[PDB]
């Protein structure tokens, strides 16, 4: 079935493999050769995670976990129920992902729009890829990487970061987290700032982007208008994971000891390091 | 190098935009302030003008004079030193009262007194704060959204510092004024409470968030992959559909199997991001008033 | 115990909004149709929410959503395939049918207006007050095609009153009459403005607009489909 409105839209053209070999769709789906790439790699992960599951025991979801390979393995192979199966099912993964962004270009270029949509989905993307890929080779074993469970990554988090004390204290993570918060203010503001147009006092006329514009500077004193806010979006959240990615790769590597004495850099400055009184003194 | 309207290649500027004027008290608006070129290569160019009624004097006033109490504790923690105030700015505290004094308002000055003044001034200045969002949309004839979202905001701070610690028994289960200190206390009520982790409105909160981020990243880039259609004028997409809004529709229609409206993604981004604070503030609420270690409760429920 | 009272009451509070959620971006688009545009038998486990109606400014009337689709204009494709969900086939040329990447919507014949019901969009030279405030100003460059050949002048940028941002540039063809070409698709250069999606032999097939002031929704969204067009079926004239 189609949208009212969708036929217009679907023409052959814009793949970037196999020519019109997949260009169609299943339903609402467009498929295209990457999403014949989707499917096969997540249907082969899916698969051996379900597999992975009873060389582990269990059918639960909140039990069923894939842990990588024990840090005695280096960044070598590991038999599949001790840590092999993880290493299949992440390379699945990352081929779902990247095929995912590439059958979202092809989309794109079907549809004539902007890239700016696989484009962020990349960070994501990078962002994973850090946690499973470059920060374990980097600290030299697969061990080092999340597991893939529910509640075992979790647990994951929480050993990782108690490595160097509380985690609050990398700039990094810091830097991420204003940004992750500043994001989720600025979606509140925008969906509310459109609502409050398109929607007014009862019985009003539907506002303007006139009168959002002066909402908002009878509020702060500033808009950053309508093209403005959704560069602002994209941007925040793209710099939030950018940051985490950041936090993380640096964490282990070159940093490895306590985050909260890292700051003592700015606290030994020669020029008040030792005068006395306040906190350091 | 294909253009990626991310900054804008041309500013253009005209006569200042004065606003528009329904039912606005004018008196009460400032004139407009400078252009800022740098803000115009990625927003607007125009600073104000901004509307300054007597509940903006107010809230603006209890605003500084809560930043301002906790900025001169800072000072005398310092020794009046501006060196030291600059080496230890994130390590200075303003504290909350000793538990000994619970609820009440005897606690000296430089013991829980000085918090109590700064918390004071903040109360008023966010509330009344929260009155200017829901009065400016009141002026123009619009909808009420940011202040019921605003709202949510306001509950999970309302919980921290006022509601938690009154059903707790006692001042000194709120946060303190202070950089690194308020992480401790962070990383503090989490091991105290048998780790947030363990907390299912913590964990939802988390969902939202990170939600909060995967969405704006999805309807920012799309709203930009389509502002070639002058997709970024949303209202009228919304009042008289184009192709920018079909376009936006059926690339998220074809590669996950569903879609939005022009109007009713908003919906869904008004809604992912006020459940961050909302749940969030639940999660803290229980805290230690019901459950005491979120690990045990959950051996017992689920 | 109120903790669980709690997380069990939210996800039934939660499943509600999602059906709401769900319900509310139906109001376009929907009921779903097939290929030949009757009603598909299967619309989803989502019914139509109950209309709501949107009170224009100005006297531009009302929306009323959601409520009987019509794309109110010919669609030059044909099947190419004997089942569903193959794509379809330009009958004609899509740039000029307007298919495919090459799209527009039958939306309102008349200018965008801004909160005091004046036009949205100027030809900057008749918006009182407004200028070129930052970045290299393009009225005066060369227009160079995806063919890196030369397609016309820039003679004035058509500019967003109340939001003070260039949203078309004017451009002056070989035979004197001028087409708008939207900014996002368009680079400025020092010496030109390059056009990646069209040819310079296409920028004769842009839409026209009837009035030299102003431009109207349906207009806009020709103009823009058109161009956005030509990153599918220019690139047998793109070089490089
Ligand atoms: C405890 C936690 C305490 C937390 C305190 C803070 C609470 C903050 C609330 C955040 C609200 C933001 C919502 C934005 C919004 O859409 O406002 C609509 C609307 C906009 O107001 P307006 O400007 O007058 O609009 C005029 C327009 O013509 C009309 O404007 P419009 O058309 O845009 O608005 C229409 C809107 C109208 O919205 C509302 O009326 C407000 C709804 C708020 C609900 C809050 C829920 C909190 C979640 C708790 C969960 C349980 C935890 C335990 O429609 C909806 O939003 C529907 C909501 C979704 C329904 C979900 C049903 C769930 C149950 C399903 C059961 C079946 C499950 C099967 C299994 O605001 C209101 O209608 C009143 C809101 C008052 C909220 C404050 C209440 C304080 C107490
Ligand atoms: C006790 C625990 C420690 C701590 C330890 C850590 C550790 C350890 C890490 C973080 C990381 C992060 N922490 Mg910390 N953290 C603490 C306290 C906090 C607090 C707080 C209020 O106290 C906050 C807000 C944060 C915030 C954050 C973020 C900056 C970041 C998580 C987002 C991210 O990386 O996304 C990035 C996004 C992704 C990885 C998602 C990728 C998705 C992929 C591409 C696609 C998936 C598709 C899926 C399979 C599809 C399924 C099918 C469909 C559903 C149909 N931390 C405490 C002090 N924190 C993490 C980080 O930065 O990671 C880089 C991290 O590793
Ligand atoms: C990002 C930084 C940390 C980390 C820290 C945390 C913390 C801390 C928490 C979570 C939480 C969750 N995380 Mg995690 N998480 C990490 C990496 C991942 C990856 C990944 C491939 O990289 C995935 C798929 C997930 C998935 C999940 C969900 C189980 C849950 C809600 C997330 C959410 O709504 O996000 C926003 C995205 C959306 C709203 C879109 C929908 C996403 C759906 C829900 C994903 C489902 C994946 C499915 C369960 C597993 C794979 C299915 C495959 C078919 C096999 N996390 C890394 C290691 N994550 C929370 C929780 O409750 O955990 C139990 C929580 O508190
Ligand atoms: C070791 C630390 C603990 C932990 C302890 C806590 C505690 C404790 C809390 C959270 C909370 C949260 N945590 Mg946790 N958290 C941990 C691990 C994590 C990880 C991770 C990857 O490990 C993540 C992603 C998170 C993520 C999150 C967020 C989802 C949530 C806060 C939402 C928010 O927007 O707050 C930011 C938004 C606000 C505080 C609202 C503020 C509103 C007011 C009105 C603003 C006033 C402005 C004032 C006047 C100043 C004006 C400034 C000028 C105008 C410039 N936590 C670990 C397990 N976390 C909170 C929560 O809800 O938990 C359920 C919470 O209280
Ligand atoms: C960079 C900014 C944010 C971002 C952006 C972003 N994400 C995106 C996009 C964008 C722009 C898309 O276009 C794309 C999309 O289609 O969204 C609907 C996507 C998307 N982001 C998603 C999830 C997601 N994004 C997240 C985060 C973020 N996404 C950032 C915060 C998170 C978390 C944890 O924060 C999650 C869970 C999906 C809904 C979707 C990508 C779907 C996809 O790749 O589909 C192909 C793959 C499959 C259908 C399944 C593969 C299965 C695997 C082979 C096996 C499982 C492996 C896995 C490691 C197990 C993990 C277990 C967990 C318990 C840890
Ligand atoms: C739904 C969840 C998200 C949310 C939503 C939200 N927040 C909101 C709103 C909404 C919908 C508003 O409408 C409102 C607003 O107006 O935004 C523009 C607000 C807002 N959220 C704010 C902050 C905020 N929101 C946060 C978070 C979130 N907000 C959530 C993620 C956070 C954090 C911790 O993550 C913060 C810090 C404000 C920008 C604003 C509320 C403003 C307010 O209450 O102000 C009262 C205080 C004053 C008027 C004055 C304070 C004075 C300052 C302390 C300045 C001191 C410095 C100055 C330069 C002094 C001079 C000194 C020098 C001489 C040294
Ligand atoms: C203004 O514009 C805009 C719209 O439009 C008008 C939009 O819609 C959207 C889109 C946004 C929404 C609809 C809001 C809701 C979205 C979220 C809350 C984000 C989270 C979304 C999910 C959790 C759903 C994810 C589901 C996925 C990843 C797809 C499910 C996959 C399948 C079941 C099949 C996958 C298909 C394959 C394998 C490829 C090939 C197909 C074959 C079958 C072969 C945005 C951003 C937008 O801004
Ligand atoms: C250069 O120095 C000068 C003097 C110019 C300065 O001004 C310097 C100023 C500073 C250095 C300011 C420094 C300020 C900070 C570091 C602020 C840090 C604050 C935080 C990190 C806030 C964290 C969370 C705060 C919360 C959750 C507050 C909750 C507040 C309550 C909800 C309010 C409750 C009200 C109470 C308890 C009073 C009750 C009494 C009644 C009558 C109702
Ligand atoms: C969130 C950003 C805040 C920016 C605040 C800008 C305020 C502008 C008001 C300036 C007043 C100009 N004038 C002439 C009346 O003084
Ligand atoms: C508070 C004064 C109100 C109006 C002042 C406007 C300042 C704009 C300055 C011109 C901007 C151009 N410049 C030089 C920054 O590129
Ligand atoms: C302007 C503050 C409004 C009153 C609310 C806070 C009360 C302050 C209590 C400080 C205690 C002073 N004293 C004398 C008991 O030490
Ligand atoms: C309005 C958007 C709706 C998105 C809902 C996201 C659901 C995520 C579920 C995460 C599970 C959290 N928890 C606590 C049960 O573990
Ligand atoms: C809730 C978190 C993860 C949800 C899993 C993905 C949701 C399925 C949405 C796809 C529906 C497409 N469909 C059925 C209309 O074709
Ligand atoms: C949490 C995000 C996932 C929510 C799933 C929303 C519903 C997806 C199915 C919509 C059906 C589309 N359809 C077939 C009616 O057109
Ligand atoms: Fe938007
Ligand atoms: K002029
Ligand atoms: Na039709």
């Amino acid at each position: 079935a189609l949208l009212s409105f969708e036929r217009k839209y679907r023409v052959p053209g814009g793949t970037l493999v196999g020519g019109n070999l997949f260009d169609f769709w299943v339903g609402p789906f467009y498929v295209g050769f990457f999403g014949v790439a989707t499917f096969f790699f997540a249907a082969l992960g899916i698969i051996l995670i379900a597999w992975s599951a009873v060389l582990q025991g269990t059918w639960n979801p909140q039990l069923i976990s894939v842990y990588p390979p024990a840090l005695e393995y280096g960044l070598g192979g590991a038999p599949l129920a001790k840590g092999g199966l993880w290493q299949i099912i992440t390379i699945c993964a990352t081929g779902a992902f990247v095929s995912w962004a590439l059958r979202e270009v092809e989309i794109c270029r079907k549809l004539g729009i902007g890239y700016h949509i696989p484009f962020a989905f990349a960070f994501a993307i990078l962002a994973y890829l850090t946690l499973v890929l470059f920060r374990p080779v980097m600290m030299g074993a697969w061990g080092y990487a999340f597991p893939y469970g529910i509640w075992t990554h979790l647990d994951w988090v929480s050993n990782t970061g108690y490595t160097y004390g509380n985690f609050h204290y990398n700039p990094a993570h810091m830097i991420a987290i204003t940004f992750f918060f500043t994001n989720a203010l600025a979606l509140a503001l925008h969906g509310a700032l459109v609502l409050s147009a398109a929607n007014p006092e009862k019985g009003k006329e539907m506002r303007t982007p006139d009168h959002e514009d002066t909402f908002f500077r009878d509020l702060v004193g500033y808009s950053i208008g309508t093209l403005g806010i959704h560069r602002l979006g994209l941007l925040l959240s793209l710099s939030a994971v950018f940051f985490s990615a950041l936090c993380m790769i640096i964490t282990g590597t070159i940093w490895f000891d306590q985050w909260v004495d890292w700051w003592q850099w700015w606290v030994k400055l020669p020029w008040w390091a030792n005068i006395p009184g306040g906190i350091n003194g | 190098a294909e253009y990626q309207n991310i900054f804008t290649q041309v500013q253009v500027r005209g006569p200042a935009d004065l606003g528009m004027t329904e039912d606005v008290n004018l008196a009460n608006r400032s004139g407009v302030g400078p252009f800022s070129t740098l803000l115009g290569w990625f927003g607007n160019a125009q600073l104000g003008p901004i509307y300054l009624g007597s509940l903006g004097v107010l809230s603006l006033f209890s605003g500084l004079m809560w930043f301002f109490t906790i900025g001169i504790w800072f000072w005398y923690q310092a020794g009046w030193n501006p060196a030291v105030f600059l080496r230890d700015l994130f390590f200075f505290s303003l504290e909350p009262p000793a538990p000994e004094y619970g609820l009440s308002f005897a606690a000296p000055l430089k013991e829980g007194g000085l918090w109590l003044i700064a918390s004071f001034f903040m109360f008023v200045a966010v509330w009344s704060w929260w009155g200017r969002t829901y009065l400016r949309a009141q002026a123009l004839g619009m909808g009420k959204h940011t202040a019921w979202a605003f709202l949510s905001a306001i509950w999970l701070w309302m919980v921290l510092g006022f509601i938690r610690p009154i059903l707790m028994g006692s001042w000194s289960e709120a946060v303190p004024y202070g950089i690194f200190s308020h992480l401790d206390w962070t990383n503090n009520f989490s091991l105290v409470h048998g780790n947030l982790f363990y907390n299912p409105f913590h964990g939802l909160s988390i969902a939202f968030l990170y939600g909060s981020a995967l969405l704006f990243a999805m309807h920012g880039a799309t709203i930009l992959a389509v502002s070639r259609f002058g997709g970024e004028r949303e209202l009228e997409q919304i009042a008289d559909r184009g192709t920018a809004a079909e376009r936006a529709a059926l690339f998220w229609r074809w590669t996950m199997g569903f879609n939005a409206t022009m109007e009713g993604i908003h919906r869904w981004a008004i809604w992912m991001a006020v459940l961050v604070t909302l749940t969030g503030g639940i999660g803290i609420l229980l805290s230690g008033t019901v459950v005491d270690n979120w690990y045990v409760w959950g051996q017992n429920h689920g | 115990d109120l903790a669980s009272l709690a997380i069990y009451s939210f996800w039934i509070f939660l499943a509600g909004l999602i059906y709401y959620l769900q319900t509310e971006n139906m109001r376009e688009g929907y009921p779903l149709e097939n290929e030949d545009g009757t009603p598909a038998a299967n619309q989803g486990p989502f019914p139509l929410p109950k209309p709501k109606t949107f009170i224009l400014p100005h006297g531009r009337g009302t929306l009323t959503v959601p409520g009987p689709e019509s794309e109110d204009r010919p669609i030059a494709l044909a099947r190419t395939a004997v089942s569903e969900g193959f794509p379809h086939a330009p009958t004609g040329d899509p740039m000029k049918d307007g298919v495919g990447p090459a799209s527009w919507v039958a939306r309102r014949d008349l200018p965008e207006l801004d909160g005091h019901g004046h036009n949205k969009i100027k030809p900057m030279k008749a918006a009182a007050g407004f200028h070129v405030s930052a970045g290299k100003n393009p009225i005066g460059l060369p227009v160079r095609g995806c063919d890196l050949e030369i397609a016309g002048k820039v003679v004035d940028i058509w500019v967003d009153i109340p939001e003070q941002m260039a949203r078309f540039l004017e451009v002056e063809l070989k035979d004197g009459s001028t087409r708008l070409l939207p900014m996002q698709m368009v680079k400025v250069q020092s010496n030109r403005v390059h056009v990646n999606a069209l040819s310079s032999d296409l920028f004769a097939g842009i839409p026209t607009i009837k009035s030299p002031t102003e431009v109207t929704l349906l207009e806009e969204d020709k103009i823009c489909g058109y161009v956005a067009g030509g990153l599918m079926y220019a690139a047998p004239k793109r070089k490089s």
